[PDB]
């Protein structure tokens, strides 16, 4: 199953919605109210994590990012989770952002469920300490 | 659709209390195509295993449900109808102290001001018409087709078409000799009614009409059977 | 640095009043509800284009309280009687909503 | 922020008769550059034109403010054409060669 | 003037700075904003043509002066309801005089 | 071992709080403070009520002869003051939700044209009701 | 100019708007109105022919509305006339204004 | 693409023979009005935009298929052939966009006269109008209506015209609508019996290894439909074939392909081929390739 | 110093209006049927208007919502 | 200073056919990218 | 009561008929104060300021001192409560006070509750004021609202409008004057803050 | 539940100041009638009355859903529209079915409408 | 190595908006630019001898570079940069004698830090930095020749 076809399937779920009439208090959405984390998929490589958080910053403020990377070279697998400071932006960009392109290359945006973050046994870097433990943020 | 076979084949296995004890209370659920779901793994269920397994504590859970989901539906599909129909028929005899309140129901929801809402309780008059002659409460059904004949002036074809099928239900169980309002009453109502072009209307009101003319023929004058006769070229329009 | 003083014409009190003809003379094939919902039309346009230049005119108040007399009147000739009681003014002035005729109201001013 | 329809050739309509061609340069030249333009010969297709700008956006303007000009004193009628067909085969050996010429040029393969 | 300050602010107008004037104005404010405001945009002469149309259709105009489209509703009636039914002694008191207690309703605010 | 246990439960702590929502933490926060503040107080409120006559007073309003000067009083009141960056470009496209965007956005907005669109249909349904409301009580 | 056909056909079936059991004629005359909705471009190319060419017409009814101080006339052409001329009512109307025909004395105007 | 540089010979390929070219003059480089009165004229009365006679309206963005409907021109003045393509293209008017009546009897005249107007003026005026970019799907199906009248009259008078069938009609392979979906199997499958194995079989094999995946996967699709009309044994050998070429992985996943929309679409016929199917599909799920991968055991559970 | 780099916002300096404004109101015609006497049409919203209409089920625990936790606890907790 | 609106602001729209409800849809725009 | 005084207004459509009607049902003189606030909260309720309500209460002014004295109490009770009025209601309790004043059915006396600092008004008192002397100026025109805002009899009473003591206090009340449209009135004081 | 009254300040303190016995006269209903029937209007206040029986403090927070909402001097209950009432209403049943079901350890989805007026009329 | 996380832009997202065919474009016009109220004319004259009369009151900024291609107003000699210079029409506030502010449309020019710079007037102008331009005045690209003199139409 292609990549796009997940991308026409959430929003299929949203249109689908709209021809129901569903209010917002039973729509698919809250079911991912809990949580504040967004997976991106099938992002450019070229795209570094400026650029994510560049973008993403439209609906709201982004606390936390990881674009995972290959473990040897270091470059991008394409995909990355979000996490906003809202967790109303998760739905504004889970609507809003699917399937747009950017460098000629549609994403998807879907809600992540109990996104469980990476353990810091590896030393391999500090820059990664430093944005796991404290993390991307405006500072008074 | 993968997940309501899914369902219901687990049911096979585990057993139909074990699989309607998790979804019942998803009757209430107040978005429409979820309860759309579960109506119909509960349909399904129950039309394969029966409802031999069902305790009473859960059938209370599950009249109230489906009491629930039929005054809260908008889509205007049968779901909620097939539905109710499978799940009184599978509990039976069982059902019977339930009656006053669908009826209570059934009978108010007839006049509230929604054509759809009106439309739909005579249709659950129709489905639930043979539950009523197992359960022997003829009484009520009798009741009932009193009720429906003065909703025959009703101005909405949709509406009238519905009254007409739960006539037509109430005459095959009960019986057009123990009818009330009798025979005599009903067929020279019926014989304008012969005139709306309304599709809907105009076949329930034949078979009605044709049904009385064999076994009950002697319930009219000869002259308006003639009458009746003439109208009868119009149909074939 | 002056005044200008306004009144209805008098060819459009008399366009009011032939209007107001007009729907009497044909009560005998309308119903009560649309023959007050021709005069609230005849009303709501004479009131509405004129406005204040009606307050000034006391030809008009009289000819309005004539006027509602008789679509008043013509709906209990329809009726077959005229006795006051059987047709206290709730059954006229009561909005539409409520199952009343929902007339507009103009002739229970003071002149 | 264009439809896919549009086409660097125009099919031109209610065109009068033995007009010039530096007459008809000079009313198509003004929005581009232009590659080539057709006159219809042939007496049912007599009083027609296509015309192939070298730019796709200055075709695009020409349809955009071209339609019902007035020349010759009757409005003229522009279309996009559509290339729908191909009316000879492709020359596979000139295509070959020129490939050849290409891949020679730069080291490709 | 909000034109002006929206300019200068580089914001957008929103709902709220024009929630007073809505309803104001010859036109009405509101008019500018209906969903067909393009196409009558090229609605010409339309006060005179609407003067004409006495000799073509039969009936006679009352409102031969004015179009809601592009007037907007010049009046607005709706407290008169409320104050005729004040009026003249509340729902209960008006009730009284009907056959409201034959129809078994309970309540008196689902009649429709 | 069990210090590293330790550090690991703070980390997933502060995990746990991020991935929740910071804005719904703060928002719940102050939930509970007005319902506790709204405990205290009787039942019936009135006009005389002391915050509410304080915020009917303070409340700025549009047509304020005077409102440049206050607003310049506040520009020099406050211009020695360290606060966390915010967006500050040409104004944004409107939410539902009315989130602020981050920092780090561009300014381009990049929608499918999910939230445009919703608003359109939300205004749509009131034109039809109108409509409806007028077919409906015409023979009546 | 389908800005223009669609002001014209709003007026022309806005005429229409309330009766019951209309004449043949003007049965006819909403189909026409329903025909033009569904295919513009071959009702504006029969108006432009009729516009270019048609110039022996049919015949106009004529009827009186009392208005018991004085009668007015009341016009029926036929349909398909109609809609061309309410075609170019709109369009001249529209060119008219844009090009500054009637200047200001002549009254009633659009905007009061 | 469109923004490319088009030689002039091969732009010559673009148009038909009617027109001659204009040399570029040397002067061309490349790169309020108050009251006035006017002059009567005729001219503007004279032109016309419609067709003479009993013709339907013809609406202005299919002036360029009927433009020859325009000018009148008696019709002894012109060839046989001329006169033949014009007597076509006013039938195709009518089908196209005429009452019912008009419509009845041009699509019964054109099934009659069918084998006499011969397969080639039919289809290359048949085949722009399904082309163009403003159909709508009740026109369409009148369209791929008179297609497949006219495909039992000329049975073996359209082998040169089963490619340019192909690529005009299977795209309603995949339309999402079903009963375009249904009407374009019927006709690849009326247009396999009616070419015989041998035409359909070296037509299609071009587009197994095609660059875009847009053919390959309407091809796959098609090749499942005159497998369901000719018969699996009878392009079993091919489909083997296609299926181990190991110069292309496209080849051999269009291959796959194939093998799993025959068993979709035949069902239970395909159970006397089993072991000749699985057997050409073996050697796919071991492939160092994973979209083959993938598709060996889509295929395996299809059949 | 003018910022260059930055991505174009595809934005006009000139007046703009948020969308909840826009065609809260559909239609061509004048309000007043041609003229047509007989219609009731004094007004134009309902008297009493769409303000239960639905039946009562009892709502999912809202307090992890508002408060996040049970009220009482979180009183408790302050 | 005018009682009625200065027909500058009216000649400005905010923010085409009026047909687009009545037409029959084409098929090319139910069609994506693919 | 407050229900059969809005019952008597909207029933009569001329103000001479509105009086005469409430003087008809003759009620205590305990009741006035109500009555005359009631005339003011009907008053308020409309869409834009009807000249009907100035020209009720000022008929009523005219009757007895009762009236008089009962209206110059309501300027007073409003004026300090003016931030609990929504936008519309404000307008037009502005414009009926500045009927009064124009005509002179009030004293100007009043206008010494209205005093003007940054301390002192609210947001929504500025906006009171400024629509009050906006359409005062409105009525009468510059001159005469000068000769009239500066007279020798009416000197205490504008102190608190016109602030002399503190220099703070008179340049916010020139720059409040001037932001109206109402500079003129400012001159005076302006020379008082040169001096 | 009238104990609930003598939780309302304008009762509470009324009794508590008094030096004399005597008797006073209220309207439980502020303005209900001019637009609901005396019949909704005694259902509204059940409901309230057994909302403030059963837990005082979160039928305060919940009768008064803005900051701004206040109550005429004269009346006992705030002044609401009427989809306002529609909301407080619900409100006040998800506080008594809450504290019911906390209490006795029912899940409340499970139950059916006759217990649910049973328990919001304090049936057993 | 491997390319850690580093939390910088990069050219990428700049390219999808303003990047033309040529080339990526390193200017984007400000929200301010409006069309050009009035019709400005450019006079071009290599010494002695006078070029055609530029005319560019038709669009509100204008790109001078080397790039044929890519420029709106190409100027061929060496010496000139690839993207030069924006000459950019915008909406400014400005006061009048009656202390009245308003909105008044005023030509600039905007030079992008080219190599050889602009002379205006004889004298180089810094990069990134918006400069008027009065009712006359001389441009000068680098080293080339033709010296641009702006004259508006109603200027008489």
């Amino acid at each position: 199953m292609n990549p796009l076809t997940k991308v026409k399937l959430i929003n299929e779920l949203n249109e689908r919605e709209v021809q129901l009439g569903v209010a917002d208090k039973v729509s698919w959405h809250s079911e991912y109210k809990d949580s504040a984390w967004i997976f991106l998929g099938g992002l450019p490589y070229e795209l570094t994590e400026g650029d994510i958080i560049c973008v993403f910053s439209q609906y709201g403020e982004i606390v936390n990012i990881n674009l995972v990377r290959d473990k040897k070279t270091g470059k991008s697998k394409g995909f990355c989770f979000l996490c906003y400071e809202d967790q109303r932006s998760t739905i504004l960009a889970v609507d809003n952002f699917n399937g747009i392109k950017i460098k000629g290359r549609t994403i998807r945006v879907d809600h992540v469920s109990n996104y469980r973050a990476p353990k810091d046994s590896e030393e391999i870097d500090d820059v990664t300490r430093q944005l796991q433990e404290k993390g991307c943020g405006a500072r008074t | 659709r993968q997940l309501v076979d899914t369902t219901v084949e687990l049911a096979n296995k585990v057993g139909a209390a074990e699989i309607i004890s998790r979804i019942v209370d998803d009757l209430k659920d107040e978005a429409e195509q979820y309860r759309k779901m579960v109506m119909e793994t509960i349909e399904k269920i129950m039309g394969n295993l029966g409802a031999a397994d069902i305790d009473h504590k859960l059938e209370e859970q599950l009249i109230d449900g489906i009491l629930y989901a039929f005054q809260e539906q908008t889509t205007e599909d049968s779901v909620m109808l097939n539905g109710f129909g499978t799940v009184v028929n599978a509990l039976g005899k069982r059902v019977k102290p339930y009656l006053p309140q669908i009826c209570g129901t059934v009978l108010w929801r007839l006049n509230n001001k929604s054509a759809k809402v009106r439309q739909q309780a005579a249709d659950l008059i129709s489905r639930t018409a043979v539950v009523m002659k197992t359960c022997q409460e003829e009484k009520l059904m009798g009741h009932l087709g009193v009720v429906l004949y003065e909703y025959l002036g009703e101005e909405y074809p949709e509406v009238l078409g519905s009254i007409l099928g739960a006539l037509k239900a109430i005459v095959n169980v009960i019986g057009m000799h123990k009818m009330t309002p009798p025979i005599k009453d009903l067929l020279p109502r019926l014989t304008p009614i012969l005139k709306n072009r309304h599709e809907k209307v105009q076949e329930n009101c034949i078979d009605l009409v044709g049904r009385i003319a064999d076994r009950g023929a002697e319930y009219v004058s000869a002259r308006e059977w003639m009458r009746i006769c003439f109208e009868l070229l119009e149909l074939l329009k | 640095t002056a005044q200008c003083f306004l009144r209805v014409d008098d060819e459009s009190m008399q366009r009011f009043h032939n209007r107001v003809r007009q729907i009497l003379m044909a009560s005998g094939s309308t119903t009560f509800t649309k023959i007050v919902n021709k005069w609230n039309t005849a009303l709501i346009g004479l009131m509405t284009y004129f406005r204040e230049a009606v307050v000034n005119t006391q030809e008009l108040l009289d000819l309005l309280v004539k006027c509602e007399n008789k679509i008043q009147t013509r709906i209990k000739i329809g009726l077959n009687s005229k006795m006051p009681s059987r047709f206290p003014p709730v059954v006229f002035y009561t909005p539409k909503e409520l199952g009343g005729l929902g007339m507009l109201s103009m002739g229970h001013v003071l002149i | 922020r264009l439809p896919p329809e549009v086409n660097r050739i125009l099919y031109i309509r209610n065109l009068p008769y033995k007009i010039t061609a530096e007459e008809m340069y000079d009313i198509f030249g003004k929005y581009g550059p232009i590659r080539q333009i057709r006159v219809g010969n042939t007496p049912e297709t007599r009083g027609t034109a296509y015309v192939v700008y070298e730019d796709i956006f200055d075709a695009k303007n020409a349809c955009d403010h071209l339609s019902g000009f007035n020349v010759c004193n009757r409005y003229l009628v522009v279309l996009y054409y559509n290339a729908n067909r191909a009316f000879q085969k492709m020359d596979t050996k000139k295509k070959e060669e020129q490939l050849k010429l290409l891949k020679e040029k730069y080291g490709i393969n | 003037l909000k034109r002006q300050e929206a300019i200068a602010q580089n914001r957008r107008l929103t709902l709220e700075d024009l929630e007073d004037s809505w309803d104001r104005g010859i036109p009405r404010i509101n008019t500018l904003f209906q969903k067909d405001r393009h196409t009558l945009a090229y609605d010409k002469g339309w006060r005179v043509r609407t003067d004409f149309k006495q000799y073509q259709v039969l009936k006679q105009n009352p409102f031969w002066w004015t179009h809601q489209r592009h007037d907007g509703k010049l009046w607005n009636l709706n407290n008169y309801r409320t104050d005729m039914i004040q009026a003249l002694g509340g729902v209960e008191g008006i009730l009284e005089h009907t056959l409201f207690k034959g129809t078994y309703f309970p309540t008196w605010e689902g009649l429709f | 071992q069990r210090r590293k246990a330790e550090k690991d439960s703070e980390r997933d702590e502060l995990y746990a709080q991020w991935g929740k929502g910071l804005a719904q933490s703060r928002q719940q926060q102050q939930n509970v403070e007005d319902a506790m503040k709204e405990m205290q107080k009787p039942l019936a409120r009135y006009i005389d009520d002391e915050d509410l006559d304080r915020m009917l007073r303070e409340q700025e309003r549009e047509g304020d002869p005077m409102a440049n000067f206050i607003k310049k009083n506040k520009a020099k009141e406050n211009k020695n003051k360290k606060v966390r960056p915010r967006y500050s470009g040409p104004a944004p496209p409107p939410n539902r939700f009315n989130i602020w965007p981050g920092y780090r956005w561009d300014g381009v907005d990049r929608s499918n044209g999910f939230e445009q669109k919703r608003f359109a249909r939300l205004a749509s349904k009131k034109a039809v009701e109108e409509l409806a409301y007028k077919w409906s009580v015409e023979d009546m | 100019d389908t800005k223009l056909l669609i002001l014209a056909l709003e007026r022309l079936k806005e005429a229409y708007s309330v009766k019951s059991r209309l004449n043949q004629s003007q049965r006819e005359e909403l189909g026409l109105i329903e025909q033009a909705y569904d295919n513009p471009h071959e009702a504006l190319s029969r108006i432009k022919r009729h516009l270019l060419t048609q110039r022996a017409f049919k015949e106009v009814g004529i009827e009186f509305m009392d208005l018991y101080s004085h009668l007015v006339p009341v016009y029926d052409v036929e349909p398909l006339e109609k809609i061309t001329d309410a075609y170019l009512d709109q369009y001249l109307w529209y060119e008219a204004d844009k090009r500054r025909l009637f200047p200001p004395w002549i009254k009633p105007a659009d905007t009061e | 693409e469109r923004n490319r540089p088009l030689s002039d010979e091969e732009l010559d390929a673009m148009f038909p023979e009617g027109y001659k070219v204009l040399p570029p003059p040397a002067g061309y480089v490349p790169i309020m009005t108050g009251f006035h009165m006017q002059t009567e004229d005729r001219t503007m009365k004279s032109v016309n935009d419609q067709p003479s006679g009993n013709l339907p309206f013809l609406k202005p963005d299919d002036i360029q298929y009927f433009d020859k409907l325009l000018v009148d021109v008696d019709e002894s003045t012109l060839s046989p052939e001329e006169q033949k393509e014009r007597k076509i293209m006013k039938l195709l008017l009518k089908i196209k966009n005429g009452t019912p009546p008009m419509r009845k009897a041009a699509l019964r005249q054109i099934t009659d006269k069918a084998r006499e107007f011969g397969a080639g003026p039919l289809f290359n005026q048949i085949l722009p109008l399904l082309m163009s970019p403003t159909l709508e799907d009740q026109e369409r199906h009148l369209l791929v209506k008179v297609i497949d009248r006219i495909l039992y009259k000329l049975d073996d008078l359209v082998r040169p015209y089963v490619h340019k069938i192909l690529v005009v009609i299977e795209p309603l392979l995949i339309d999402e609508d079903y009963y375009a979906r249904v009407e374009g199997r019927e006709i690849i499958s009326n247009l396999a019996k009616a070419a015989g194995l041998a035409t359909m079989i070296s037509t299609m094999r071009p587009d197994i290894d095609n660059m875009d995946e847009y053919v390959r996967n309407t091809t796959a699709r098609a090749f499942a439909v005159v497998a369901s009309a000719l018969g699996i044994p009878s392009l079993l050998p091919f489909l083997k074939a296609v299926c181990k070429s190991k110069k292309s992985w496209q080849a051999r996943h269009t291959g796959i392909k194939i093998v799993q929309q025959i068993a979709i679409l035949m069902g239970c016929a395909i159970l006397p081929h089993l072991r000749s199917l699985v057997e050409i599909i073996e050697h796919g799920l071991v492939d160092e390739q994973q979209k083959v991968r993938t598709i060996s055991a889509l295929a395996i559970a299809a059949l | 110093v003018i910022a260059l780099g930055v991505p174009n916002p595809r934005t006009s300096n000139e007046v703009q209006y948020d969308q909840r404004l826009f065609n809260q109101s559909k239609g061509m015609d004048s309000g007043f049927a041609g003229g047509e006497d007989e219609i009731y049409n004094v007004y134009d919203q309902a008297w009493r208007g769409g303000k239960a209409q639905s039946i009562y089920r009892p709502s999912k625990n809202l307090d992890k919502d508002m408060y996040g936790d049970d009220l009482e606890a979180r009183i408790k907790t302050n | 200073p005018g009682y009625h609106a200065p027909v500058a602001l009216l000649n400005d729209i905010p923010q085409y056919d009026p047909f687009a409800e009545h037409r029959p849809p084409k098929i090319a725009d139910r069609e994506d990218e693919y | 009561f407050r229900r059969t005084i809005y019952l008597a207004i909207q029933s009569s459509l001329d103000f001479e008929e509105c009086a005469h009607k409430l003087l008809k049902m003759e009620f205590p003189e305990s009741q006035t104060k109500e009555l005359c606030n009631m005339i003011l909260d009907c008053c308020a309720q409309q869409r834009t300021y009807e000249k009907f309500f100035g020209l009720l209460a000022g008929r009523f002014c005219m009757l007895k001192k009762e009236y008089m004295e009962s209206f110059e109490g309501i300027f007073k009770e409003q004026y300090d409560t003016i931030h609990r009025l929504e936008t519309n209601k404000l307008r037009n309790v502005a414009k009926m006070f500045a009927h009064l004043l124009y005509t002179d059915s009030l004293p100007w006396s009043v206008l010494e509750c209205i005093k003007l600092s940054e301390e002192t008004t609210t947001s929504s008192s500025r906006i009171f004021v400024k629509i009050f002397f906006q359409e005062l100026c409105e009525y009468m025109g510059l001159p005469k609202l000068n000769a009239r805002l500066k007279d020798e009899t009416l000197q205490p009473f504008f102190e608190g409008l016109l602030p002399r003591d503190n220099p703070r206090n008179t340049r916010f009340a020139i720059n409040f004057f001037t932001s109206i449209g109402l500079g003129g009135l400012t001159d005076e004081l302006r020379e008082h803050l040169k001096n | 539940p009238f104990q609930a009254c003598l939780k309302v300040e304008k009762f509470g303190d009324l009794i508590l100041k008094a030096t004399e016995p005597q008797m006073v006269l209220f309207n439980l209903y502020d303005d209900w009638l001019k637009t609901i029937s005396s019949y909704t209007a005694f259902s509204r206040l059940i409901l309230i009355l057994r909302a403030l029986h059963v837990n005082n403090d979160r039928a305060k927070v919940i009768l008064k859903p803005d900051k701004t909402t206040i109550t005429e001097p004269h009346h006992i209950w705030p002044t609401l529209t009427d989809e306002e009432w529609i909301k407080v209403e619900v409100q006040l049943k998800d506080l008594i079915l809450a504290d019911y079901g906390k209490k006795n350890n029912v899940n409340v989805a499970s139950l059916t409408q006759s217990e649910i007026r049973d328990i919001i009329l304090g049936m057993e | 190595a491997k390319e850690k996380p580093s939390f910088e832009l990069s050219g990428a997202l700049l390219e999808d908006t303003n990047t033309f065919r040529g080339v990526v474009i390193k200017y984007s016009e400000p929200p301010e630019a409006r069309i050009p109220k009035k019709r400005w004319r450019l006079y071009p004259f290599k010494n002695d001898e006078v070029l055609p009369v530029m005319y560019i009151h038709r669009q509100s900024a204008y790109l001078l570079g080397r790039h044929r291609r890519i420029a709106d107003i190409p100027i061929d000699h060496p010496s000139c940069s690839k993207q030069h210079a924006v000459f950019q029409y915008r909406l400014v506030e400005y006061t009048r004698a009656d202390g009245t502010v308003g909105r008044r449309v005023k030509p600039y020019i905007i030079d992008l830090g080219s190599g050889n710079g602009t002379f205006l007037n004889n004298k180089r102008i810094e990069p990134q930095r918006y400069y008027e331009l009065k009712e006359k005045d001389v441009l000068k690209f680098g080293f080339s020749s033709r010296e641009y003199v702006l004259l508006h139409e109603s200027s008489d």
